[PDB]
């Protein structure tokens, strides 16, 4: 099974530093040529970095003099040293691997290439506000909730700083009609988010109604029960 | 360096129809032009290399043409699933570029929003602010009207929004829009209102509470 697992992004302060790794398996990692590539929230693709199977690098203008990436191939892992970061810089960043395909059909005869392996990101913030947790509020089930019929509840995650905050419900068990809405950025530079479910309103009685909120950032696991006022 | 323009940068297409995304390159690059899909909260999925050829595991509705400097990306019949931000990335110089993206919509029936609203509960109240939300859930098309009315009056620069991702399956959004108070301005007025205007809905529909009640 081949992966990319990517590790090290925090908050920062602007002018600081950080170092992102990228553990690689189920693949000869040595044979290949690597990437990191960077998304702002919103925002499209950026290549950030290149090296090569010898350790030859290649860099974009944003990043060059600033950013390192290198290998350890007796590790399996893959790196990037970053510096002098800014708010430019803020991003999930991606460890991606790069595929060879040789076209062999006569005359003629030549390699092309695809980025076919990525990670799942690391999230770099470069910020001098403070990491704050979540204040976790019920989105309490109405009272006229139509008998028969479907009842929303859930959470209002609230001012916490950085992103990501993961919402569950009834750890895991509940999936089904659920809405975890993207954060919003509050005028105070805060984020906030709701996570909704729609259930039908004869559970509301009978079935309890826990989210499970973890803002790793802060180190914050809150779990909320949600019940009729 | 190489400059990548995707056109059109958003479409909306129905389930089997033929959508077709241009990528321009700002100098001859031969071949040498990847193609990408993004889910939300993914990471992109490479679809095509040399330009026309299809990566393991993809299915036959995706495929490339072109060489130069002009490439495109076929989706010959559209499933809901294939909603995605799709993207054009070139291996001819070793400073790697991409286009900007196309944002792919699944176009769907009309289906009216389920309207919800939530008084802020007593633990926030105490922390002196309340926050009020409203919830539509499960509509199209994405276009809605949210409208917060506090004692009858219009409120304004003082809510946020917030939108899901098409659902895979029934390509619907949901919306939250979320009023912010202090606790002494929400103690102040009775009725709190949130009106929707959707194209599913025969005329605009008002969720309301008393506070207190």
């Amino acid at each position: 099974e081949v992966q990319l697992v990517e590790s090290g992004g925090g908050l920062v302060q602007p002018g600081g530093s950080l170092r992102l790794s990228c553990a690689a398996s189920g693949f000869t990692f040595s044979s290949y040529d690597m990437h990191w590539v960077r998304q702002a929230t919103g925002k499209g693709l950026e290549w950030v970095s290149a090296i090569g199977t010898a350790g030859d690098t290649y860099y974009p203008d944003s990043v060059k003099g600033r950013f390192t990436i290198s290998r350890e191939n007796a590790k399996n892992s893959l790196y990037l040293q970053m510096n002098s970061l800014r708010a430019g810089d803020t991003a999930v960043y991606y460890c991606v691997r790069e595929g060879t395909y040789y076209h062999d059909s006569g005359s003629d005869n030549y390699y092309s290439y695809g980025m076919d392996v990525w990670g799942q990101g690391t999230t770099v913030t470069v910020s001098s506000a403070s990491t704050k947790g979540p204040s976790v509020f019920p989105l309490a089930p109405s009272s006229k909730s139509t008998s028969g019929g479907t009842a929303a509840l859930g959470c209002l995650v609230k001012d916490y700083f950085p992103e990501p905050v993961t919402v569950s419900w009834n750890s895991g068990a509940l999936t089904s009609g659920v809405h975890t809405f993207p954060a919003v950025l509050q005028s105070s530079g805060l984020y906030s988010l709701s996570s909704v479910v729609t259930v039908p309103s004869s559970s509301l009685g009978t079935q309890t109604y826990i989210c499970n909120v973890n803002h790793k950032p802060s180190n914050t696991k809150v779990d909320k029960r949600v019940e009729p006022s | 360096a190489i400059q990548l323009t995707q056109s059109p940068s958003s479409l909306s297409a129905s389930v089997g129809d033929r959508v077709t995304i241009t990528c321009r390159a700002s100098q001859g690059i031969s071949s040498a032009l990847a193609w990408y899909q993004q889910k939300p909260g993914k990471a992109p999925k490479l679809l095509i290399y040399d330009a026309s050829s299809l990566e393991s595991g993809v299915p036959s509705r995706f495929s490339g043409s072109g060489s130069g400097t002009d490439f495109t990306l076929t989706i010959s019949s559209l499933q809901p699933e294939d909603f995605a931000t799709y993207y054009c990335q070139q291996f001819n110089s070793y400073l790697i570029t991409f286009g900007q993206g196309t944002r792919l919509e699944i176009k769907r029936t009309v289906a009216a929003p389920s309207v919800f609203i939530f008084p802020p509960s007593d633990e926030q109240l105490k922390s002196g602010t309340a926050s009020v939300v409203c919830l539509l859930n499960n509509f199209y098309p994405r276009e809605a009207k949210v409208q917060w009315k506090v004692d009858n009056a219009l409120q304004s620069g003082n809510s946020q929004e917030s939108v899901t991702e098409q659902d895979s399956k029934d390509s619907t959004y949901s919306l939250s829009s979320t009023l912010t108070l202090s606790k002494a301005d929400y103690e102040k007025h009775k009725v709190y209102a949130c009106e929707v205007t959707h194209q599913g809905l025969s005329s605009p529909v008002t969720k309301s509470f008393n506070r207190g009640e």
